[PDB]
């Protein structure tokens, strides 16, 4: 009984069932490293200006 | 400090928007109306500073070098508005906003709280007087003497500008009373001698101390009258002011690191002096005149005593207020003959007397006749001196017969003696030349009447 392909059939992606379980860290990685520690508040004006030598502002 | 900035700000537009018929009287009158208004620094009711704003201060040291500016800016155009008539409008008012530009920038480089400001105002007083100096000069050798002036000028200012950003880098700000406040004795490592080096040789240079005073004889000779008077008045104690104001912060090892340019100056100062017993060029006189009284004023501000700092003071005004009389009647007697030779006009006692009468009372304070301000600051520097080491009165003393040497023989010989009957081109007097001669020895008078005034930081 069997029957042949047609075209195209065995070309595409098909689901499977399994009872395998699924690997959470297949690449096996390490801990990634955490980021900056991001700073956050209001913008304040700079402090008695620019702050350059002699000027004022 | 900014009212008396704003309105010498807008000289330059009244300058350049005057008619041609009106500009000296107009620009004249103002700078006039302009030290007025600058008299009123001496309003010192208080021990405090008159700290006007975050970056303009006034004090007992850099008020009087404010008033002499202010005074001189009318003083030079005076001075430079006769050799100027066979000249075009446009340079005319270019020669007027040039000292116009000089005078601003010297009273915010007096004025100035911060010694980067105070650099920055420095260098920039450096480029109008070389443009003087070169441009409107007479013979050729301007253009060596403005090259030499500038680069004596820039080699010492450079190691003062990195001297400056380290200390700013040190401390943090840079500020003259935070300095004053928050000093911090060094160590005394070699790299400290280089920094205090560093800091003092600028200063050093623009006084000038000797050996490297070859500027100042030929700038001052190929320089036109304003610029000799703005030089030998107002830049030599630019120099010294910026002494006083940096030497606060190199404590201790200024009291080792002083002995060579103390004999420097000693020396120097005999040295020059003879030199103007044995020159042959009046404004070459004037010159060397000029750095044997610096040479005491840099003595003085080594030794760093309170009387040596008073001393220093009145010296400074003094000597300025002499010298720039001295190079106008010179520079009367140059627009007379067209000559600067020494011996070449001799009895001028006979044609022009008002004028010598101008010629001995400005000699007689350039050889310190009491009770004037010149003999005041002269005095307490010696006194000061003697304290330091009681060898140094052989010194003050060879440098004080050769000093009055000098200024008498050049009243005999360009006054005193038979009258140089070829000369048919002596016009009588100008009453300008006569009004500034005026203008310079009243206040000397007045400063001698109340010496108070120009005291300076120490009392
Ligand atoms: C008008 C005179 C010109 C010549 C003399 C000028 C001053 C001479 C003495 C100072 C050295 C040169 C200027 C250095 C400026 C900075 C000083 C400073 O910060 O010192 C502390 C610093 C030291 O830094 P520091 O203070 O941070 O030291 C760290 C110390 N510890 C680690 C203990 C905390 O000194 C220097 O860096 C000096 C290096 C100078 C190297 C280059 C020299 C070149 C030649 C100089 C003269 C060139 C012109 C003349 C040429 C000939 C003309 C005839
Ligand atoms: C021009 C004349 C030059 C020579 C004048 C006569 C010699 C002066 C010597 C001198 O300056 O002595 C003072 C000092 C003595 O040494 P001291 O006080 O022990 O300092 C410890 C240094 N780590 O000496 C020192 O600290 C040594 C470094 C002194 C440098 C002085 C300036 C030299 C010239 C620069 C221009």
């Amino acid at each position: 009984g069997w029957v042949r392909p047609d075209l195209g059939q065995l070309s595409k992606v098909t689901k499977v069932k399994t009872d395998r379980p699924l690997p959470e860290n297949p690449y096996h990685s390490r801990a990634r490293p955490e980021p900056n520690p991001v700073i956050e508040g209001d913008l304040k004006p700079a402090k008695h200006g620019t702050r350059f030598f002699f000027w004022t502002v | 400090m900014l009212k008396i900035i704003l309105p010498s700000l807008m000289l330059l537009p009244l300058t350049w928007l005057s008619s041609p018929k009106k500009t000296w009287t107009n620009v004249t009158s103002y700078s006039f109306l302009i030290s007025l208004t600058s008299l009123t620094l001496l309003w010192q009711t208080d021990e405090n500073y008159k700290n006007f704003s975050n970056m303009f201060s006034s004090d007992p040291l850099s008020t009087p070098l404010i008033i002499l500016t202010a005074w001189l800016l009318p003083l030079m155009l005076m001075a430079s508005q006769n050799h100027l008539k066979k000249d075009n409008n446009v340079l005319q008012k270019l020669y007027i906003s040039m000292l116009i530009s000089l005078q601003i920038l010297l009273i915010m480089t007096f004025s100035a709280t911060e010694l980067i400001m105070f650099y920055i105002l420095f260098e920039a007083t450096l480029i109008p007087t070389l443009i003087i100096i070169t441009r409107w000069g007479n013979q050729t050798e301007r253009l060596n003497a403005g090259i030499y002036f500038l680069f004596y000028t820039l080699i010492g200012s450079i190691p003062l500008l990195i001297a400056l950003i380290l200390i700013q880098n040190h401390v943090g700000t840079l500020n003259l009373m935070i300095l004053s406040f928050t000093t911090h004795t060094l160590d005394a490592s070699w790299s400290n001698n280089l920094l205090w080096l560093a800091c003092m040789m600028a200063f050093l240079i623009k006084m000038p101390l000797y050996g490297v005073h070859l500027w100042l004889p030929k700038a001052h000779v190929e320089a036109p009258i304003a610029g000799s008077m703005i030089l030998a008045a107002i830049l030599l104690k630019l120099g010294s002011y910026g002494m006083i104001r940096i030497s606060i912060i190199l404590d201790p090892l200024t009291k080792y690191m002083a002995y060579p340019f103390i004999l420097l100056s000693l020396w120097g100062m005999i040295m020059t002096s003879s030199i103007c017993l044995r020159q042959t060029d009046l404004k070459s006189l004037i010159a060397y005149s000029s750095v044997s009284h610096m040479a005491l004023v840099i003595a003085s501000i080594m030794i760093q005593t309170p009387w040596s700092f008073m001393g220093a003071t009145m010296l400074m005004i003094a000597h300025g207020l002499t010298s720039s009389l001295l190079f106008c009647l010179a520079n009367s007697n140059y627009e007379r003959i067209h000559s600067r030779t020494m011996i070449m006009a001799r009895g001028l006692q006979m044609v022009f007397p008002l004028m010598a009468t101008w010629w001995l009372m400005a000699s007689l304070a350039n050889l310190a006749l009491p009770p004037s301000i010149n003999l005041m600051g002269e005095l307490f520097i010696t006194m000061s001196l003697f304290s330091w080491s009681n060898f140094t009165i052989i010194l003050m003393g060879i440098n004080i017969i050769i000093t009055g040497m000098y200024s008498m023989y050049m009243i005999i010989t360009t006054q005193r003696g038979k009258l140089t009957n070829h000369m048919i081109n002596l016009q009588p007097s100008h009453t300008r030349e006569l009004t500034l001669m005026a203008l310079h020895m009243i206040p000397l008078i007045l400063l001698t009447t109340s010496p108070k005034l120009i005291t300076g930081l120490t009392m």
